This record gives C-alpha cells, sequence and structure tokens, in this order.
RNA sequence: CAAGCUUGAGUCUCGUAGAGGGGGGUAGAAUUCCAGGUGUAGCGGUGAAAUGCGUAGAGAUCUGGAGGAAUACCGGUGGCGAAGGCGGCCCCCUGGACGAAGACUGACGCUCAGGUGCGAAAGCGUGGGGAGCAAACAGGAUUAGAUACCCUGGUAGUCCACGCCGUAAACGAUGUCGACUUGGAGGUUGUGCCCUUGAGGCGUGGCUUCCGGAGCUAACGCGUUAAGUCGACCGCCUGGGGA
C-alpha cells in the first residue's frame, strides 16, 4: 500500500528526472510541502505549486542543468520500516557537504546545514545531490 | 441475433461433412463464431441439421 | 467425403476429385493423429509449438 | 419470472395427443401466474438423422414465463412420456413474439 | 446471489434511509443473509469447494465490519449482534 | 487521545464475457461384446516373425441390441479459476472478474510467524462399475545376454459414492500489495461517440501475446503483465557430497 507518501514522492521526482519530464505531479500533504520548500530554497527545483482545496494536488517543476537533470541522486533514509533521528553532532553531510540532508527538527524541516546551525538534531528524512 | 432455428444461414458455416467451419476459413468474429458453434450444437440436438454425412 | 460420379466424366477426374474432398476433410491426418495415445502435456506443448511456428 | 423456450417433438403415430399436451402445458403455466408469449406447432417434420429408426416427428415451439416449479414439472412430464422422442428448454434472458424461421421459410 | 427484492428489504430496516447503502449495519446484514442463505446451498453441495471460498469471504468481511464498528460504536455494535443473532 | 475529510477500501443499481464450482438430465460418433442375414478362407501383427484368432465359419459387409468411458469439428500464444486445475448439449444451485452512471459508509487498509482450509497423478479403505487403455504377470520375438524397448494377451488401476493421503520440473523454476517510468504490432472482453452501415472512423476501461527503449543483469535475457525506479510485510539462502 501507500504507506510511505515521502518516499513516494522522492520516487516520482527520481522517475521523473530520469524520463526527462518538464514536471511531476502528485497528492499534496504539508510535509511533501515542507520538503518541496527545502528542495526549491536550495535550486533542486524550480518551482512547487498546490492547486485545489478537498483534495489538494502538489506539482514541481523539474530542473535541467546542461544535457542532465539537476538531482543526481535522491533516497529516502528514515521510513516507516526503520526510524533514523540522529543528535546535532551526529547530523550527516552529504557528498562532503555538495549535498543536503533532509531533516525534520522541533523547529521544522531544513538542511543538515540549517538544523547544524540551529544547534538542533531530528529525523534525516532523505540525501538529495 | 444469432439462432439454432434460422438453419438457413447456420448451414453457410459448415461443412459438407456437417463439421463446423474454423473462424480462420469463415471471417467471423471470435464472440459470435461462439454463438454459432452453440447453435449449430442446439440444432443438431434437435436434429435440424445433421452430426455426420453418412445418415 | 461423398463423391458422385458425373456424365461424360472421366473415371480419372472423379478419384482426383475425391482425393481433395479426403484433403479438405483431413481424412488421413485425423486417423494418424487417433492411432496413437497422446498425453494432455504433449497435445498442449503441440499447440504452443505450432503458435511459435506461425509467426514469421 | 424467468423466461423459457421449450422445443418438444412426438413421435408422429401420436401426433393426435400433441394439441392436449399443448392444452394441458398452457393450463399448468398460467395456473401458476405464469404467461404464454410465443406458440408454434410446426407439425410433421423431416429428421436430419434417424432417432429411435424415425424419419420424421411432431415438432412444437413454447416460449413461456413461468416459476422454476412448473418448468421443473414439464421437464419430468416429458421423461415420463414415451410419446415424446426429445425435448429441449433454454433459458432466454427476455420473452419473444416473433415468426421463426419455420414459419418465414414457409 | 442475494435478490434485489431481499436486497432493498435490508438497506430500509438496517440504513438511515433507502439510500444509506453503505452503513456498517447494512453491510453485515447483508453479509449475514447470504451467509444465512448460503447454509442450504453447501448442505446439499458439500464439494463446491470454489463457492465455498467466495463464503469464507463473506464471512472473514464481516468480522473486519464487525470488529471496525465495536471500536467507533460499541452501543451500535452490541445492537447489531443481537439483530442479527451473533455472537462477537 | 478527540473531531473530521474522500482520493484508499468497501456497499448499492443495471448490464457483459467466461471449459470457474456443485448437482441432475440428455445426445451423437467410435471401440468391445451379444444376436441374426450375406459371404469364404483367411484375419491379425511386425523391420521380418511368431505367439494369438478362423471351416464349432473368423476377418470383411449389413441389421438389431447390451454396456462402459471419453466428448471430433467449433478450438484459437482463445477463455475462466487462488493454486491444483476446468471442454458435447440442457436445466437447477452457486463463487469470482469487468464495464457504465450516480448514491452511500468514512481509512473500515496492506502484509502475515503460529492456526485453518484447498491441493495433479499415483497410492490406501469399504461397496459399486468395468468398454478402451494398462503397472504386475504370462506367452511370442530381438539380443552375446534382454528380468527391456517390439508383438499377442492381461490383473490392479484408470470410472462412481463416501472416507484417507498432502506430494510433483505443484514452474513464469520469478511471494503479496501499492506508487512511479519512452514506444510498435496483434488477440480477447466491456463501454462513450460518429456516420446512413449488409462496416468502418474517433476515444476510454479489464485481461492477454510477440517485439523493443532507457534502466537493470555474470551473461542469457527482463523490459509499464519488470528481472526498471521506490516503499510495507512475509518466506527463504550461506561451498559440494553426507541429506
Ligand atoms: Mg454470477
Ligand atoms: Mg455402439
Ligand atoms: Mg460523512
Ligand atoms: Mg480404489
Ligand atoms: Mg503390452
Ligand atoms: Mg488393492
Ligand atoms: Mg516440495
Ligand atoms: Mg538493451
Ligand atoms: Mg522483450
Ligand atoms: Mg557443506
Amino acid at each position: 500500500s501507500m504507506q510511505d507518501p515521502i518516499a513516494d514522492m522522492l520516487t516520482r521526482i527520481r522517475n521523473g528526472q530520469a524520463a526527462n519530464k518538464a514536471a511531476v505531479t502528485m497528492p499534496s500533504s504539508k510535509l511533501k510541502v515542507a520538503i518541496a520548500n527545502v528542495l526549491k530554497e536550495e535550486g533542486f527545483i524550480e518551482d512547487f505549486k498546490v492547486e485545489g482545496d478537498t483534495k489538494p494536488e502538489l506539482e514541481l517543476t523539474l530542473k535541467y542543468f546542461q544535457g542532465k537533470a539537476v538531482v543526481e541522486s535522491i533516497q529516502r533514509v528514515s521510513r516507516p520500516g526503520l526510524r533514523i533521528y540522529k543528535r546535532k553532532d551526529e547530523l550527516p553531510k552529504v557528498m562532503a557537504g555538495l549535498g543536503i540532508a533532509v531533516v525534520s527538527t522541533s523547529k521544522g524541516v531544513m538542511t543538515d546545514r540549517a538544523a547544524r546551525q540551529a544547534g538542533l538534531g531530528g529525523e534525516i528524512i532523505c540525501y538529495v545531490a | 441475433e444469432i439462432d439454432y432455428k434460422d438453419i438457413a444461414t447456420l448451414k453457410n458455416y459448415i461443412t459438407e461433412s456437417g463439421k463446423i467451419v474454423p473462424s480462420r476459413i469463415t471471417g467471423t468474429r471470435a464472440k459470435y463464431q461462439r454463438q454459432l458453434a452453440r447453435a449449430i450444437k442446439r440444432a443438431r440436438y434437435l436434429s435440424l441439421l445433421p452430426y455426420t454425412d453418412r445418415h | 467425403p461423398v463423391i458422385k460420379v458425373r456424365e461424360n466424366e472421366p473415371f480419372d477426374v472423379a478419384l482426383r476429385r475425391f482425393k481433395r474432398s479426403c484433403e479438405k476433410a483431413g481424412v488421413l491426418a485425423e486417423v494418424r493423429r487417433r492411432e496413437f495415445y497422446e498425453k494432455p502435456t504433449t497435445e498442449r506443448k503441440r499447440a504452443k509449438a505450432s503458435a511459435v511456428k506461425r509467426h514469421a | 419470472m424467468r423466461h423459457y423456450e421449450i422445443v418438444f417433438m412426438v413421435h408422429p403415430d401420436q401426433s393426435e395427443q400433441v394439441p392436449g399436451m399443448i392444452e394441458r402445458y398452457t393450463a399448468a403455466i398460467t395456473g401458476a401466474e405464469g404467461k404464454i408469449h410465443r406458440l408454434e406447432d410446426w407439425g410433421r417434420r423431416q429428421l436430419a438423422y434417424p432417432i429411435n429408426k424415425l424419419h420424421k416427428a411432431h415438432y412444437v415451439l413454447m416460449n413461456v414465463e413461468a416459476p422454476q416449479e412448473v418448468i421443473d414439472e414439464l421437464e419430468t412430464t416429458f421423461r415420463f412420456n414415451d410419446a415424446v422422442i426429445r425435448s429441449m428448454v433454454m433459458r432466454t434472458k427476455h420473452a419473444v413474439t416473433e415468426a421463426s424461421p419455420m414459419v418465414k421459410a414457409k | 446471489s442475494l435478490s434485489t427484492e431481499a436486497t432493498a428489504k435490508i438497506v430500509s430496516e438496517f440504513g438511515r434511509d433507502a439510500n444509506d447503502t453503505g452503513s456498517t449495519e447494512v453491510q453485515v446484514a447483508l453479509l449475514t443473509a447470504q451467509i444465512n442463505h448460503l447454509q442450504g446451498h453447501f448442505a446439499e453441495h458439500k464439494k463446491d469447494h470454489h463457492s465455498r471460498r467466495g463464503l469464507l469471504r463473506m464471512v472473514s468481511q464481516r468480522r473486519k465490519l464487525l470488529d471496525y464498528l465495536k471500536r467507533k460504536d460499541v452501543a451500535r455494535y452490541t445492537q447489531l449482534i443481537e439483530r442479527l443473532g451473533l455472537r462477537r
């Protein structure tokens, strides 16, 4: 079943990028929007849009640099089957710092760098590079 | 539309020996070749059509 | 196959007409097939093999 | 109520019982709140192949709308009756009242 | 399966109206009626293993619906089982 | 924890295709047998034979009858089923799938150790049934031998009822459910639309076959029915032999 909506969003991005698709649409959620924000603010996607009221649909405009997709790798870390939580000092850095780790902290969803600056820890949602 | 009573139309889809003619020869649709075969068998039982070219 | 010899038609033509009626009805083919027992697995294997051959 | 197309063929030596059979069959259907839509006495007809050393037999078509109880006793009365050499009751999705190709080919 | 007239009768008896067809009480009663009717079929046709699989699906579906109603409204469940004469 | 929400999952209405299951009828071909007509010296079988059958009249042919088992053609990389498997025709009882349009319930869902049920053939028990086929067994051959392959026979068994057994290369050698990712040609089964239609034109679902792109793979190959990209849960593997 649809037990992991977050891994689905990442897979929709991953497959869309591989299929040279201009955009990817999926059923929306606050958490999907919070991740979409971090992806846009770090230049992994162009822009995101939430259409509808009763059945919200999140659309993400994919980014393509030159002959290639911007998102090289996008993997789910913490998942329903095994939750990954890290302390401020244990926070992981993707590509030795050249990539981002989406962390869910007490003060919201942000990058590994952001949480490190804010002295926070949390659930490691995904790795993006 | 197909009926065992219409031995007029039925006689076109059976051979000289009484055998049902395959869809590959008659060019009929799959759904209706099945409907035909049932009608030919229904008409055969009721002695409206023969089984073999002996009787 | 029931063949009726026509008026002023030679015997050679009537026999050739009969041989073609038997060829059409598959007389010798149905006898070859029924001579010996064939397992359901074997007739299913033959049907699959012939369907593959009917692709050129 | 279900729809049925009954076809029974009577021995030619008993072709006189046929009107009496029709009267009785119709009475059992109408008696059980059932309806009769088509009835066609085809009379003596030539058989495609012989059945019980016979060539020719009396045919009767019937398109009925009746409960499964009277259609069951109709099926048994055909087995029990020696006059009926063959019968076939076929369930139909809807009632039919149109000249069958037997009425039309004459 | 269960007749148009028989199904409609159950919908009225257990539903909020004639159109409240999805109500758990309606659903459980429609399954109860068919499970009970089929008892007669499987008494004569004990070797009908294929149809029995479909009956067991009705039984397992009823159980899942009954357990759902038990946690959502204990009173509505207590009434429903007493109304159709079932333990659990 | 509380209240919801309708997209997941169900319920309802009308239909559609199907060897899906259980029961009861019934039909025509053929084999064997019995009974009779005609007929006369062979038939049958094989690589060749012989065993075997036939002057108590076979085989061949025609007619009548008994009985069992299986359903030619249709028939199709056709269809249905969870798998095993399911095929003449008719009815009765019944399970599933799919489509169209709305309405209803409101996360009721997915998976599943243990548990439970089903489960080809052979085999087992009791009573039936027994035409054909045929383990065993007998005879005739082949061969250096021939406990075989071939031939003539033939018992269990194969068939039915009720129990049992619980296994197969039980295979797609591919666990189930869900989401996402270029295409081409067919087959099958729904349905919306358009024409003067004794057919086609344009869509939109379910299933299925061949080919193939990316990707994947040790390769072979797989390729929207994945063996691709991901997630949930389960089963299982850890060198060969021993086992
Ligand atoms: Mg049904
Ligand atoms: Mg016979
Ligand atoms: Mg509501
Ligand atoms: Mg036994
Ligand atoms: Mg032998
Ligand atoms: Mg024994
Ligand atoms: Mg095993
Ligand atoms: Mg390739
Ligand atoms: Mg391929
Ligand atoms: Mg070892």
